[PDB]
This record gives C-alpha cells, sequence and structure tokens, in this order.
C-alpha cells in the first residue's frame, strides 16, 4: 500500500477524495496508511520445499 | 535517400 | 530563535524554534550545482521545536 | 516532407499541387490551417436553406442590437431631460450627451464587428474550395464551431499526403492539354510546366505520395565511422549527431502523444521534427545552418 | 506563381502561438484548479457510476468540461515563465527549442499532479519543476 495516507506514487489520485480506487498510472491503490499493516505477499517456489 | 536505384539487370 | 533570559515559561510552552526541511527526491550531483545556483528555500520545512 | 521538393526551384510540389511557395512552407512549418476536400454538391443542396439560416441568425443579431440600440438612447434622453428639468449648465448636457453617443457608437460598432464576421464567415463558406489559406486560427476555429459539417481542414505533412493521394492526376492532365490547345500565351506558359510535370508524373507510373516520408533510412555504421580519440572522445562525421536529434526528437513526439496533451504542444514539437529532418537529409538549404563547434 | 519566399524563425512561431494567453494574477488559479479536481473527480464518477446513465451523468461531464477547458486555459498561463525560465539556462550548445520543449513536457507532468494545499505560490511550483526537468534534460545531454 502506500507509504502516505490517500497519496497515489505518480501524485494522480493525491486529492483526499479518491478512496478505494486504484490509479492506472501507477497501479496503486488510495487508501490510509493503515491498510499497509493488513496486507501479504507471497513468494513463488521454482522447487517445492 | 529515398532515390530507389535500381540495376535493370535485364 | 532563542528565548529571552528571564522570561517566564509554562508548561507547554514554546522554549526554542528550529525548522526541519521536507523530503523530495533529488540528483545528488547535477541538481546539487542545480541548488547552489538556484532553488534556494523552494521546497518545505516542518515544525520540530 | 522531403527537404529536396517543398523547396527546390522549381518546387515539384508547387506545380503539382498548384500551391504558391508561401502556402506551401507554410504548412510544412506549422503556421496556418488548410481545407482539405469540401463535399460541395452536398452543401449546395441545402446552400438556400443555410443561407436561410444565416438571415435569421443575422436578423437575431440585428434585433439583440437594436434592441440594446434603443434601451441606451432612451436611457441617455432620459438623461438629457432629467438634466434639463435640473437645468444644469449645457456643459454637463453636452458632457452626457457625448458620453451616450459615444456609447451608441461603440454599440452599433460592435453589432458591426459581429455582421463583417458572419458575412466574412459567409463568404469564406461559399467561396470555398481546395488549395485556399486561412491565416488566423481564431476563424478557422469560428467555421468549424458553426459549420464543421462539410470541409474537413488539418495543417501539417500529412494534409498534403491525403490532398494528393485524393487528387487524381489523369482529369489535370486532360485539362491543361484543352488549355494549351487554346492561346493566352501569359497563361498558356504555366499550363506547359505543369502540364509537363504531371505527364512526367504519369508516365513515371509512379505516385506522388513518395513526397511524403514515414521512415527515412540510416547508412551502414562505418560510412560514418566512429573515432575514439586519446581520451575516447566522439569526433567522428557529425552524422551521428544528427541521427541523434532525430531519434530523440522522435521519442519525445512518442512520449509525449502517450501522456496526452493539447494541440500546441503537439504541433509545436511537430514542427521542432520537421525542421531536424530536413536538417538531416540537408543542411543549410533553408533557414539558419546547424552549427554545434 | 512561383515566386521564391523567406523562411520564419521556429521561435517567432511560438510567440504568435502564445501571444493569446492572458494571466490570471494568481487569484483566480484557486478555482481554476477547483473545476480540475471537480472534473478529475466527476471523470472517477463517472467509471465508479457507469451503472447509471442520465442527464445526472451529462451534469457530472459538464463539470468534467469544465476540468478540461479550464486545465487548457491553466496550461496556457504559464507558457511566458517557462520561456524565461528555459532561456535563462541558454548558451550550453542546446537550441532553445528543445529545451523550451522539454519543460513544457515538466510543466504538464507538474500542474496535472499538483494540489493548491494553500502550498507555495503555484507558479513557483511550475517553476522548480521546469527547472528540475531542464536540468535533467542539460544532464543526459551532456
Ligand atoms: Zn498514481
Amino acid at each position: 500500500g502506500p507509504t502516505r495516507d490517500w497519496e497515489c506514487y505518480c501524485g494522480k489520485y493525491k486529492r483526499v477524495r479518491f478512496k478505494g480506487i486504484i490509479c492506472e498510472r501507477c497501479g496503486v491503490e488510495v487508501t490510509r496508511a493503515k491498510v499497509r499493516r493488513e496486507r501479504m505477499g507471497h513468494i513463488e517456489l521454482a522447487a517445492p520445499v | 535517400l529515398c532515390l530507389n536505384v535500381e540495376v535493370l539487370s535485364s | 530563535g532563542i528565548v529571552r533570559i528571564g522570561a517566564e515559561v509554562r508548561d507547554g510552552d514554546i522554549l526554542v524554534g528550529k525548522v526541519t526541511p521536507k523530503g523530495e527526491t533529488e540528483l545528488t550531483p547535477e541538481e546539487r550545482l542545480l541548488r547552489a545556483i538556484f532553488g534556494e528555500k523552494a521546497r518545505e520545512v516542518r515544525d520540530t521545536s | 516532407t522531403h527537404i529536396w521538393y517543398f523547396k527546390g526551384v522549381p518546387s515539384r510540389l508547387g506545380y503539382l499541387l498548384d500551391l504558391a511557395p508561401k502556402d506551401l512552407e507554410k504548412i510544412i512549418y506549422f503556421a496556418a490551417y488548410v481545407i482539405t476536400s469540401v463535399d460541395e454538391e452536398m452543401r449546395h443542396n441545402e446552400l438556400s436553406t443555410l443561407e436561410a439560416e444565416m438571415a435569421v441568425e443575422r436578423k437575431a443579431v440585428e434585433d439583440q442590437r437594436d434592441g440594446e440600440l434603443e434601451a441606451r438612447a432612451q436611457k441617455l434622453e432620459a438623461d438629457l431631460a432629467e438634466l434639463e428639468a435640473e437645468g444644469a449648465k449645457a456643459d454637463a448636457r453636452r458632457k452626457v450627451r457625448d458620453g451616450g453617443e459615444r456609447e451608441m457608437r461603440q454599440i452599433r460598432d460592435r453589432a458591426q464587428r459581429e455582421l463583417d464576421r458572419l458575412e466574412d464567415i459567409w463568404s469564406t463558406f461559399t467561396k470555398l474550395a481546395p488549395k485556399q489559406l486561412i491565416v488566423d486560427e481564431n476563424l478557422y476555429r469560428e467555421l468549424v464551431d458553426r459549420y464543421g459539417e462539410y470541409f474537413t481542414g488539418a495543417m501539417g505533412a500529412e494534409s498534403i499526403q491525403k490532398l494528393i493521394e485524393n487528387f487524381d492526376i489523369d482529369a489535370e492532365a486532360e485539362s491543361l492539354r484543352d488549355v494549351i490547345r487554346n492561346g493566352k500565351g501569359q497563361k498558356k506558359l504555366r499550363a506547359l510546366k505543369r502540364l509537363k510535370v504531371v505527364a512526367a508524373f504519369q508516365q513515371s507510373g509512379n505516385s506522388p505520395m513518395g513526397m511524403v516520408l514515414d521512415a527515412v533510412p540510416v547508412i551502414p555504421p562505418e560510412l560514418r565511422p566512429m573515432v575514439q580519440l586519446d581520451g575516447g572522445r566522439f569526433a567522428t562525421s557529425d552524422l551521428n549527431d544528427l541521427y541523434r536529434r532525430v531519434i530523440n526528437r522522435n521519442n519525445r513526439l512518442k512520449r509525449l502523444i502517450d501522456l496526452g496533451a493539447p494541440e500546441i504542444i503537439v504541433n509545436n514539437e511537430k514542427r521542432m521534427l520537421q525542421e531536424s529532418v530536413d536538417a538531416l537529409f540537408d543542411n543549410g538549404r533553408r533557414g539558419r545552418p546547424v552549427t554545434g563547434p | 506563381l512561383d515566386a521564391q519566399s523567406p523562411a520564419a524563425d521556429l521561435v517567432r512561431v511560438y510567440l504568435n502561438g502564445i501571444g493569446k494567453t492572458a494571466l490570471l494574477n494568481a487569484a483566480g488559479e484557486v478555482e481554476l484548479a477547483k473545476r480540475i479536481e471537480a472534473g478529475l473527480y466527476a471523470e472517477h464518477l463517472l467509471e465508479t457510476r457507469k451503472r447509471l446513465g442520465e442527464n445526472r451523468k451529462r451534469d457530472l461531464a459538464a463539470v468534467v468540461r469544465d476540468g478540461e477547458a479550464a486545465r487548457r486555459h491553466l496550461l496556457e498561463a504559464n507558457l511566458r515563465l517557462v520561456v524565461s525560465l528555459a532561456k535563462r539556462y541558454t548558451g550550453r550548445g542546446m537550441p532553445l527549442l528543445d529545451l523550451i520543449q522539454e519543460g513544457n513536457l515538466g510543466l504538464i507532468r507538474a500542474m496535472e499532479k499538483f494540489d493548491y494545499t494553500k502550498g507555495f505560490k503555484f507558479s513557483t511550483y511550475a517553476t522548480w519543476w521546469i527547472r528540475q526537468a531542464i536540468t535533467r534534460g542539460m544532464a543526459d545531454q551532456s
């Protein structure tokens, strides 16, 4: 998620009104910084373990 | 220079 | 930028003022040449007194 | 466009497309708009209807200006009557009267501005045909707004491409032959030159579309040998420099059109690009030659 | 006719094209952008509420159109400033046209990602961004 709250990477959807909307220029979402605390990432393995 | 210079061997 | 000697101070009052610059991505040597000659006080400052 | 033609003497494009060098170069330099094609028969069928719509719209501007004139004239007359009732000096009477008269003159002149603009619009609408020019962008903006239906016009090297490909050679050749069959030496010589050029085109078995390029080639690298000095500096033939300029500008165009921007910057940049290709195919042919060192 | 004519300077062309500009003195620019923001939001609302189509949807478009037209003029507002700053950084071998074009690109990249935020003068922000863009252009030219 965005490092700041209600802030697109590229500054396109940087206004406060933009929320739960994904910026096509940078491909990120606009929500409070808290959402950064509740989303995860998965690595892909080339060999089962 | 866009000038198609052929040979015309015939 | 400092409190005059002999001035009463109450809890929560400011004791000494300072300004903290803002973060803006920049070129190390090309913008360093640019900022030396131009762009003086052209970005933001926070308050951390 | 290929610099060797719109600048050559005689300018092959000028003769083939029967345009003066001033008009041709203007398009090349993104200077003025041009009218490409017009469905004149389609405009003709409703020419009466168009003129009637003109009558009603011009009468509408006539009615609004007349209403404004009536209102202001009545206001001035009332003011003069009030001043007379107050028994003021004739100096105040003349001051107010001159102010009102100048106001009404300004109103009538603005009405005339609108009316003359309307008749200019018409004139240029009716007596409209290919190869005509419109210097001022505002008038063209107006034309396309009021009547954007019949004539399609745009300024660029690609305007010329569409015009020529849509254009036909055999009919013009026959017309020029017919003109030559007559006399009138003055115009007969011009007809002879244009007919010579057109007949050469026809006999060549080619098409004029070769005068607008879309893909310039580049010579091999050895022909433009690349040299390394003691410090490895690039001091070889500047052919690399010119190709650098052209490629760089093309990439700027591509990126800009991808990003999106208004028409002015496109064109301003396109004019710049047109200049680079002309320079590369030839430096100093026209205008200030590029000089680095 | 076949008489020849002199060429025309490219810069002079820049000047004729921009002679129609009329700055708004930094005062009305805030409302000028309110519309831009309203248009960006109205366009976003158009996509989010594409499900509903109506005279109400054409009203959003009215705001959007106000924004696009308002955006057109806002960009016209700053061409004098960008050309000036570009001319301030000449003499390094580049044609003034290439620098001014680069500054134009920098400006369009800026203002379209700018919010009042009651920040420093909008004119100051544009000068900063175009200066950075032209400096980058010169540096990469080498
Ligand atoms: Zn973004």
